[PDB]
């Protein structure tokens, strides 16, 4: 009863052991689906920083969300460095918008000092006068927002739907 | 003591004020 | 079961009537060691 | 900025101003004598210190130096026979730097010395251009005969290796490692340094299994200990407290012995650190100080409060990094009474809230969080060893009453209980390990290895302890009724619980061959003394009186097994095979 | 629907003294806001927003505030509250305290975020619990019987074996003649508490079903309070929004208030007794009250919420509040462990509160109501002889009462102690316990009428 | 080492709240300098710096802020700390509690100026202590005696006779014959009018001077004096020993009285009691004065310490006794059962205990039968008075002839050993005789904690 007990203990914890390596398997080729999901997504909105015409209109609105959000009298716009001309373009356009909606009046520039690195895809990260509050509005920034609130809608929408709900 | 050290912390109150 | 009230001064009052109580065993204890030694020394009379 | 200003003092609280980039819990040294203080809060640009030393002569625009680092130990050779107090100031070298007989207050002087050198060896096959994490064993170091000091790698930092020291002697600050990362190739000496509030990373947490060898025979047979535990014991003034302490150096299967004395006294301090320095190890060869694989934190209540708090913390942060070169380390700490007192001190300099009979909030949980420090673990690194640490906390309670705050907090943590009895220690009874409040939580752990190495010794211990259970509460009826009204199966009892009382439970510390007697001696002597009382069982339902004068030189072959000599290892089994038949023999007549 | 504004980060803490790091130049904070801390060696500290008054907010991190900088760390203001991702595949995984897997896992791939503080339920629509629990212990199903959707805690000390008996009445939790979901919050528990629970949980093969929540002693305390936080928000969206019975085990009850203690004294907020807050009624009332049944559903959540008093006091803050709020408690007591039994359980101040709707004819038998009157009758007075048998004499009582003397031998031993692994049923515990009322005569049998007493007590 | 700067004189008070005295505009304040006051009437005041926030320097005065204005008085701050003037010409000087001379004396030459704090002491260096102290009351010396090192309160409640033991122990005190540079401090704190007056009457007056170097403090004279008299009595009993190489005894009474002087300045801080109204850093403050004691590696000097206090309503819970129950190594207990029956000195040995007593006494240190003379003295008397009770409920016929003999032994113990009057000095062998004389009247075979090694001589006599 040491003997048999025992190796009936065992094996039922080798049973159960090889059903939680085997759940946590299926459960982890479940990332690698979601993960390159948002890795190709990544290589999508780069091809969209490639094209001008949607990049700028979609940087147009972008700079101006970092603008509305921050509500400071001076403003700093950090960008990467070969839209420098693309967010300038950007900045003067969204200055009469501020204008209109708000009624301070904004200070904007544009650090040529520091640039954002050349491995982020795109967008603009806003910071105020003293170097204190920033607004990160990157592509990579963005991209992250809209993952974490949408993984009910990504998982339901391709995966299958579970059968007990309320 | 909750009574004690309540009273010395409106006692700073006051004097960062005047 | 409780008694009283607790006041600083009842302390010393519960600490004298638990000193009390306390000699109150040793104190009756060996009486009856005494009424038993003399129960048992008459038995073998 | 690097320095910051005083701007005022009032009492051991330094509130200092120009500090911007200052964290919280950061050690500064405050003055020109450098006091050392700590960081505890922090308003905007001021942040105010609590200075560990005497604030005493402090001006306004003393130049505060921050340090970046909170209360660290300094980790390498020169630590092993070394003696610290709570902050880890070498109190060995203070003495022989200054030829005084205070502690200067001024003093930082490094805990291990930067001028002794030590013949470093690589890991041979530790290439240059190899991967290396963290935890992985980088060289060894032979500090003494017995200590190996595995020199490893911070748990932090990672890279490639680019130069590797050739082996000779270096100093502490001599450059041994280069490792190169994606930005810039970091070095560094044999020492790290490393927090004491912070748990030491570690791969896996492992169940414990191996017995702790004390060399007592209550404690290893009845409540035994496992390496890999956590045991408490009272710190009363004299039960067997400091005889205890010093078998479980002195006698123990663990590599190295770390003693905390945590706000003692000044006279009970000095017996340590006389008493220890003069002990001997029984290493295979020839005898050895016991102080080549000890390091002691002596820390007396003249001491800083803020070093009393934090010597239990730096004792085990010494206990982890010995764990994580293979070693089984066993830490006493004497006592976790005085550290709580500490706390109650920091708490009440604070103004902290008071939650149970004055203790703070957060005594319950730095005990917690103290004692899951220690356990059996397979280290961080790639050569794949095991240590464990093993924790032997005293505690002293108001009136040997076992309803303290301290007391009960201990007790739902801790797991093994040898209860020393101040009344055992009147009547002579040594060792005084009292055995109906005490309780052992290691049992069914040790089961397993019991049935791998000694198998035939389980059962013994449960009819041994049904036996002493069995005989407190006969002895109530004894002066009650009386002997002449008692059962025949019952008395047979009370005189091999006596017997046991004098061969197994007592044991002299002083007599020779008493010292350190290992294992089978104990399941030898009790495989006699129950096969006696199991054998008595049926000779008497088969005469009470007719076996007890007639056994008087078979008794007295079971009341002098303890006498089997050091010279007697192998010829000790064959006279327990040989005493067992001379008791078969007499059970027929 | 959607948070789509990117967040605001600030680098303008002002003050940090305690677990508390006040924020300045914060444009509109929000009260109980989840933020992340970005230290300046590069680790992450999350923390919730306790105070906000104008510019400033008070946030606590969870892992405590040893090396926040002043100038150089940065404070991240995720615009929601605590939500945690809550799913049907967080079942069958072992999660740490806060948020995130320990067994080598995935994070889960969260079908819907949940608030952890929840909301409370209205009692218009709040079905009483009917259908009783069969636990396989006597003295949990016999005297104080749980309903399925019952909250009752288990009132121990420390070495008591709660943790064994925690143990038993999940492998022997079923219907009195679709499985019980089991989610485990272990709560400042040792490292040799959590690998029993594991070790345990990973032999009966109920792993599938378990949703284990650890947090050992090591782990900080601020992060305890939103533990059992966490693992009723789950059991909330398993029995309420995914159709299926729960079973919730809080382990120990004791940690949590104790680390919910060092908050408050922290806060400098108002004690109660003992140095616990004032609001500690309301804080144990909003994890135990998330418990019962709906009318719309058919699944339920019940809770076994484990406590340790501390020296043995049941007048203590902790078990005095937590019997306020549940519904009758088990009492595992320290003498009965002394004398070996297993369940150490001092009936008498045992309760269950919707034990009488469970017993009945339709529910077990006709007999139930009855013969637990009488087994806590006889119990009560024997226990108060034993007390006068103590301080006169084993010989001078009266006749009766040394039948009482041979009721609580046979009661301590026979009735509730059964062994680790032993389940009777319902009906086997009636039956043991009027083997116990056997040895009484038929008209000391006061609190039983006279007409069920001709049924069962010839036999 | 030399200050060479002049000193400043401020004239900027600003506030006067209690002892306390504000002052602004100060250039530099260090933390615990002594400023004089000089009040618009040319009287002289001392006192310490409290806190020093920035250019505020917040200052308490020691003889009171009585009459200090806010627009006459000058603040005049010396750039040092305390500092205590020490010589060995402090020995037959009566001292008050600050620094000054009360005899109608000198100010001291003093060949060192040593800081009141300290600093503590080496653990690493500490040595064991081993010799004896001899007190010449066999109540102490026989049953409870002291080492050489060893800190030891005497416990004792209002009223009993704690100041005639007080003076008793620092006139007769000495080492051992053995057939030797012997220096006591006494610190007398917070004592009355006519507890002040016995002190110099006596140890002045009875030739005892040679060697005292007696420090007063009235009731009168400022609390914050209280504070700094224990720092002023171990740092002149520092110098004396191991920096002049004597054995010094140091006598601290009232220990009781010098709580509330920590308590009344702690709350001059604003700042929040702890239990029982005491602070919650008095076991640090305690164990700065009391762990100033036991002796070191290389030098022949050592320091012992008797610090004499009284505990509130006989209560030993009280912080008072407690605190120093924690870091002391043993106690003396002095009782109102003894002193109401007229017994000199009142002191009860069945409570009283000294932890290194077993170091103390020995065959080379006093003789070899004192470890079983007081082993059997405690045993005798402890069965003594039990069955002194059963006279009393039982019947004097009953008891039986050897428990009739413990009667006899308990009447002529508390009479003849612990009951010997305020001028008699016992030396540690005349204490042992007439603890002989007591056992004598026992027969052999229940003497049974002496061994036959030593009964065999000093029973037959």
């Amino acid at each position: 009863e040491k003997k048999e007990k025992q190796i009936e203990q065992q094996k039922k914890i080798q049973m159960s052991n090889l059903m939680n390596q085997a759940r946590l398997k299926v459960l982890r080729a479940r990332d690698d689906l979601i993960t390159d999901l948002l890795n190709e997504a990544k290589q999508r909105l780069s091809k969209v920083v490639k094209d001008t015409t949607r990049y700028q209109v979609l940087l147009d609105g972008l700079v101006l969300q970092g603008l509305y959000q921050l509500l400071e009298p001076r403003m700093i716009v950090r960008c990467r460095k070969q839209d420098f001309p693309l967010v300038k373009a950007a900045v003067q356009k969204a200055i009469p918008v501020y204008k209109v909606a708000t009624k301070r009046d904004v200070d904007v520039q544009i650090d040529q000092e520091a640039y954002l690195p050349e491995e982020i895809a795109g967008g603009v990260e806003i910071y105020n006068g003293d170097r204190k509050i920033k607004v990160s509005n990157t592509l990579e920034s963005r991209l992250d927002l809209i993952a974490q609130q949408m993984m009910p809608e990504v998982r339901g929408a391709l995966f299958g739907a579970n059968a007990n709900r309320k | 003591f909750y009574r004690l050290k309540k009273i010395q912390e409106k006692k700073k109150i006051l004097k960062e004020k005047s | 079961r409780i008694e009283i009230f607790p006041s600083r001064m009842a302390q010393t009052i519960m600490k004298a009537r638990l000193k009390g109580a306390q000699t109150g065993r040793n104190l009756l204890k060996k009486k009856s060691d005494a009424l038993t030694l003399r129960f048992r020394q008459i038995l073998k009379k | 900025s690097t320095f910051g200003y005083v701007h005022g003092v009032s009492g051991p609280v330094v509130t200092a101003c120009d500090m911007a980039g200052a964290a919280m819990y950061e050690l500064v040294r405050v003055g020109h004598s450098e006091l050392v203080g700590e960081i505890i809060r922090l308003e905007g640009d001021m942040a105010t210190i609590q200075v560990y030393e005497e604030t005493s002569g402090v001006s306004v625009g003393d130049p505060v130096l921050r340090t970046g680092k909170p209360l660290s130990v300094e980790l390498g050779p020169g630590i092993m026979g070394a003696i610290f107090d709570g902050i880890q100031r070498p109190l060995s070298d203070i003495s022989s730097q200054t030829q005084s007989i205070y502690i200067p207050r001024g003093v930082n002087v490094s805990a291990l010395s930067r001028d002794v050198k030590w013949d470093f060896t690589p890991c041979k096959n530790l290439r240059v251009g190899s991967h290396i994490t963290g935890g992985d064993i980088y060289g060894i170091v032979n500090e003494n005969s017995l200590i190996k000091h595995k020199i490893m790698l911070p748990p932090r930092n990672r890279g490639t290796v680019t130069y590797i020291a050739p082996p000779g002697n270096y100093d502490t600050s001599d450059v041994v490692l280069e490792l190169e990362f994606e930005g810039i190739k970091e070095k560094f000496s044999m020492v790290q340094v490393w927090p004491v509030r912070q748990v030491r990373p570690v791969t896996e947490k492992l169940p414990a299994n191996h017995p702790l060898l004390t060399g007592q025979r209550v404690l290893d047979a009845l409540f035994p200990c496992v390496q890999g535990g956590t045991t408490a014991i009272p710190g009363a003034f004299g039960c067997g407290k400091t005889v205890i302490s010093q078998s479980l150096s002195k006698y123990s299967n663990s590599d190295v012995i770390i003693y905390v004395g945590c706000g003692e006294r000044g006279n009970e301090m000095s017996e340590v650190l006389r008493d220890f320095p003069e002990l001997t190890m029984e290493v295979d060869g020839k005898v050895e100080s016991i102080m080549k694989r000890t390091a002691l934190v002596a820390n007396t209540s003249n001491m800083p409060v803020a070093a009393r708090e934090a010597s239990i913390y730096t004792g085990i942060t010494l206990s982890e990094y010995f764990r994580d070169m293979g070693y089984h380390v066993s830490m006493m700490a004497d006592s976790t009474s005085r550290w709580a007192e500490a706390l109650r001190e920091i708490s009440g300099r604070l103004a902290e809230m008071p939650a149970d009979s004055g203790y703070p909030a957060y005594l319950g949980a730095r005990l917690a969080s103290f004692y899951e420090r220690a356990g059996r673990v397979k280290c961080l690194g790639n050569p794949e060893r095991e240590g464990s640490v093993s924790i032997v906390g005293a505690v002293s309670p108001p009136g040997g009453d076992f309803s303290d705050p301290v007391t009960s907090a201990t007790l739902g943590i801790v797991q093994v209980f040898w209860g020393l009895d101040k009344k055992l220690a009147q009547r002579k009874h040594f060792p005084s390990v009292n055995w109906l409040i005490s309780y052992s939580k290691y049992m069914r752990a040790l089961d397993e290895y019991y049935d791998k190495h000694f198998t035939e010794f389980v059962p013994l211990r449960t009819k041994a302890k049904e036996i002493l259970q069995e005989e407190e509460d006969l002895a109530e009826i004894v002066q009650l009724v009386g002997k002449a009204s008692l059962a025949e199966t019952d008395k047979i009892t009370l005189e091999v619980a006596k017997l046991i009382k004098d061969d197994f439970l007592q044991q002299n510390g002083y007599t020779p061959y008493d010292r350190f007697c290992p294992f089978y001696k104990t399941v030898g002597m009790l495989s006699n003394m129950i096969a006696f009382y199991d054998m008595a069982r049926r000779a008497v339902e088969t005469t009470w009186s007719i076996i007890r004068e007639h056994m008087g030189e078979i008794l007295y072959k079971l009341s002098s097994m303890k006498f089997k000599d050091p010279v007697k290892d192998g010829e000790a089994k064959i006279k327990a095979d040989y005493a067992q038949l001379l008791e078969d023999m007499q059970n027929a007549f | 629907n959607y948070l789509s504004q990117p967040r605001l980060t600030y680098k303008t803490v002002s003050g940090v003294n305690g677990p508390l790091v006040i924020l300045d130049h914060v444009k509109f904070p929000r009260y109980a806001e989840i933020v992340h801390l970005t230290l300046p060696d590069g680790t992450k500290r999350s923390g919730q927003v306790l105070e906000v008054s104008g510019s400033k907010a008070v946030v606590q991190v969870f892992e405590g505030t040893s090396g926040i900088d002043a100038k150089k760390t940065s404070c991240e203001f995720t615009g929601d509250i605590l939500r945690t991702p809550v799913s049907e595949d967080m079942l069958g995984r072992v999660f740490n305290g806060s948020g995130k897997p320990i067994d080598r896992g995935p994070v889960v791939l969260a079908e819907d975020f949940l608030d952890i503080m929840g909301q409370p339920i209205n009692p218009q629509c709040r079905i009483y619990p009917e259908e009783m629990i069969q636990t396989g212990i006597s003295a949990i199903d016999g005297m104080n019987s749980i309903a399925r959707g019952q909250k009752i805690p288990i009132f121990s000390a420390a070495g008591l074996p709660h943790n064994e008996i925690a143990a038993q009445i999940c492998r022997q939790a079923g219907l009195v003649k679709e499985n019980f979901a089991i989610v485990f919050a272990a709560m400042g528990v040792n490292m040799e508490t959590a690998r029993f629970f594991k070790s345990d949980f990973e032999e009966n093969g109920s792993m599938d079903n378990v949703c284990l929540f650890l947090n050992l002693a090591n782990d900080p305390t601020i992060e305890r309070i939103i533990t059992p936080r966490l693992a009723l928000t789950t059991a909330e969206f398993l029995a309420y929004q995914c159709e299926k019975h729960v079973l919730v085990i809080l382990t120990d009850m004791s940690s949590y208030a104790e680390a919910l203690r060092e908050v408050s004294a922290a806060r400098e907020e108002v004690p109660g007794r003992r140095g616990f807050p004032g609001y500690m009624y309301t804080d144990l009332a909003t994890i135990y009250e998330r418990a019962g049944r709906v009318e719309g559903r058919n699944g339920s959540i019940t809770q076994i919420p484990i406590l340790t008093m501390p020296n043995d006091d049941i007048t203590h803050p902790i078990p005095d509040l937590t019997g306020y709020i549940t519904e009758g408690q088990i009492y595992v007591d320290r003498q009965l462990h002394n004398r070996q039994i297993y369940p150490p359980i001092n009936v008498l101040p045992s309760l269950s509160r919707l034990m009488k709707s469970a017993i009945g004819e339709g529910m077990t038998r006709k007999d139930h109501a009855d013969v637990s009157n009488q087994l806590y009758a006889c119990y009560a007075i024997g226990k108060d002889v034993q007390a006068m048998k103590a301080v006169v004499g084993e010989e001078a009582l009266t006749s009766d009462d040394l039948l009482y003397l041979e009721f609580l031998q046979k009661f301590e031993r026979n009735f509730i102690a059964q062994g680790p692994y032993e389940n009777r049923t319902v009906y086997e515990t009636l039956d043991i316990g009027w083997q116990l009322l056997r040895i009484f005569p038929k008209e000391m049998l006061k609190r039983i009428p006279q007409s069920t007493l001709s049924e069962f007590y010839p036999r």
